[PDB]
């Protein structure tokens, strides 16, 4: 605030204290796994090449 | 909101600010009640206009607000609106002697006689004219006396009215002399006399049949000086059967309120009441 | 600057009026300002019908018993107490309906006082009061009673007509002016209010400083 | 939950308007009314 | 367009400082065509660093 001594008025409130709320915006994405790929991933049958 | 600043288009010399610094805690009215004002509405000289009516100024200065001048340091005069109740110190320039009990009411400055008419600040078109602070009996006497000038002088020539008001304009209250210069017959005077006529007719009609004959019974019974005054005032045009207590109670209530609405034209609510007067009769410490 | 008490009894904008009971056990009663809207005759008949619809009680029937008991004597029983901080309740020693509020200016003076104005009619059978509330800029009482005599000449004619046509019945006054404090020129606003799911037209005054007056009788 | 944090400081001398100023700090101006600085010129 | 946007509340003044000690005041972004005409139109003020 700047100030003058004229008849026009000045404000006294200094350091206004406001609160701000957040807005939510979630994001999703699926990814798929076939059961054949999962069974060949885990259970190694140790056989051959 | 409490302190009111002002300014001039002139600058202020040491002679002028020395005239002005003597007027600390002097009363100055304001027509507007705003934070920053100009000096062309300060005081009363915006509103003075001769051959218009002293009674118009009496009804107009009654309507302005009041302030107290202090702390002058250069283009700042700092009028300060008094709060309702605290003890303040004032200063009067209207030459009337004061008393610790007598309250105060504001009047426009009538001319006093010496053709001084002191204005104490003279600029190019605006002088500073100041409101008078006067005690309550002189204010009541002024209001009743100019109402006498208004009400008495209808339908008369200038000659007997001149001979009457040449001795009726003088009020000799506390070794002074006074004059009421412009009692001119305005619409304001006509509505004041119309309310006075209505209130007088109401108290003449709805008063009792026993209050009209009270002074007649004191004339037949007693003898004093003011009784002889009443006989000379009323005698020129000259067992209680009816008794009624509660009708007399309501009758006196109606008589009281109509007397009050007659009395309102001269009795202003007080604006100051002192606690001490300075013994040289300059300042006083009053509560409002 | 709050000066409070406790008064043996939804908006903060109400004026507790203490009216005297003709019954001898309470000796007085604390009626709020909205219930003079049902006895007023300047008001709209629709808002009067709404407040008659919402506020029927046994004490409202005793209120009509003890206000219409003695006519042209209501200023001897009228007594204000100030504004409500919260509603048993308390009151400090502003909500106004749209038609009971009136102004005789352009309401553009910055600092303006408020004034309860009542009037007494007589040209009908007995007596019909009209409740007003006057936001004005005039401070001194004599100039206000001059403009009130200018604005209410028909009631003066009714007053003198009652004094000439009913000599055995004595009136007292034509009404009451009384200040209550001041609101500025900017916070006065035409507004809206809903009470108990009802539409009612209200104008509000926000920044009030309570400073009472006296019930000055006039003609 | 926040209030004002983002201000800066400005002085009379560090701003470019001070070229039109001879800044004098003199602790007694509230008593001063008018400062006249008066000239005498002769003509050729 | 740059100066008309008001400033932010906070800033970490060591973050987004470029080489030789200058400070970044924001971010402006469009697609490739507006970027192409901007790079073709202002080829002296633009510095890749």
């Amino acid at each position: 605030r700047v100030a003058s001594g004229a008849g026009l008025p000045t404000s006294r409130q200094t350091t206004i204290m406001v609160t701000k709320y957040s807005e939510k915006s979630p994001i999703t994405i699926p990814f798929e796994l076939s059961a054949a790929c999962l069974t060949y991933l885990r259970e190694t049958f140790e056989g051959t090449i | 909101e409490a302190n009111i600043f002002c300014t001039f288009d002139h600058k202020l010399s040491i002679a002028d600010v020395g005239k002005l610094t003597k007027l600390v805690a002097a009363v100055v009215p304001i027509p507007q009640r705003l934070h920053l004002i100009k000096h062309y509405q300060l005081g009363l000289h915006q509103f003075v206009d001769h051959t218009r009516g002293y009674v118009r100024l009496r009804g107009l200065l009654r309507n302005m607000t009041l302030t107290l001048m202090r702390r002058v340091e250069g283009n700042q005069i700092l009028l300060h609106v008094p709060t309702h109740g605290l003890l303040y110190t004032v200063l009067n320039t209207g030459p009337v002697t004061w008393e610790k009990g007598d309250a105060l009411c504001v009047l426009p400055p009538l001319f006093h006689g010496p053709l001084a008419r002191e204005n104490l600040l003279t600029l190019g078109q605006w002088e500073l004219v100041l409101p008078w602070i006067v005690p309550m009996p002189l204010a009541l006497e002024i209001n009743q006396r100019l109402l006498i000038m208004g009400l008495f002088s209808l339908d008369r020539s200038y000659e007997e009215v001149k001979a009457a008001v040449q001795q009726l304009q003088t009020i000799t209250f506390r070794d002074a002399t006074f004059t009421i210069p412009d009692p001119v017959i305005d619409q304001h005077l006509l509505i004041d006399m119309k309310t006075a006529c209505l209130s007088m007719s109401m108290v003449a009609n709805l008063a009792s049949e026993l209050t009209m004959t009270y002074v007649r019974k004191l004339a037949l019974e007693d003898s004093s000086m003011l009784l002889v005054k009443c006989q000379e005032l009323l005698m020129r045009l000259d067992r209680p059967q009816h008794v009624s207590p509660d009708d007399e109670i309501a009758r006196l209530s109606a008589l009281f309120v109509m007397l009050r609405q007659l009395d309102d034209l001269i009795r202003e609510q007080v604006v100051f009441t002192v606690c001490d007067v300075s013994p040289d009769n300059k300042s006083a410490t009053c509560i409002f | 600057q709050a000066l409070t008490a406790r008064f043996f009894v939804a908006q903060p904008g109400a004026l507790l009026i203490r009216m005297e009971t003709g019954c001898d056990s309470p000796r007085h009663l604390y009626i709020s300002l909205y219930l003079l809207g049902i006895r007023a005759s300047n008001v709209s008949a629709s808002t009067r019908c709404l407040l008659e619809s919402v506020y029927t009680a046994s004490a409202a029937r005793a209120a009509l018993q003890w206000l219409d008991l003695g006519p042209h004597l209501l200023h001897r029983r009228l007594e204000t107490l100030g504004c409500v901080k919260t509603v048993l309740l308390t009151c400090v020693m502003l909500m106004i309906p749209k038609d009971m509020y009136l102004t005789w200016e352009e309401t553009r003076g910055r600092l303006q006082y408020v004034y309860l104005i009542i009037v007494y009619d007589y040209d009908g059978p007995e007596t019909r009061p009209g409740i007003y509330v006057l936001t004005s800029s005039i401070a001194h009482w004599q100039t206000l009673v001059d403009v009130a005599r200018g604005k209410f000449a028909r009631e003066r004619c009714s007053f003198v007509n009652r004094r000439i046509t009913r000599p055995r019945q004595i009136p007292l006054c034509t009404g009451v002016i009384q200040k209550l404090g001041w609101c500025l020129a900017d916070d006065i606003h035409t507004s809206f209010l809903v009470h108990k799911e009802l539409k009612l037209s209200v104008v509000r005054l926000d920044n009030f400083s309570v400073e009472l007056g006296d019930f000055r009788e006039f003609v | 939950g926040t209030f004002c944090n983002r201000l800066e400081w400005v002085y009379f001398l560090t701003s470019g308007l001070a070229a039109a100023a001879h800044a004098i700090k003199f602790h007694d101006l509230n008593k001063l009314t008018t400062g006249k600085m008066l000239f005498h010129v002769q003509v050729p | 367009l740059a100066e008309a946007a008001t400033d932010s509340i906070l800033d970490n003044p060591t973050t987004y400082t470029t080489s030789s000690g200058a400070k970044i005041s924001g971010v402006m972004v469009s697609t490739a065509n507006v970027m192409q005409i901007i790079m073709s139109l202002l080829s002296s003020h633009i510095t890749k660093e």
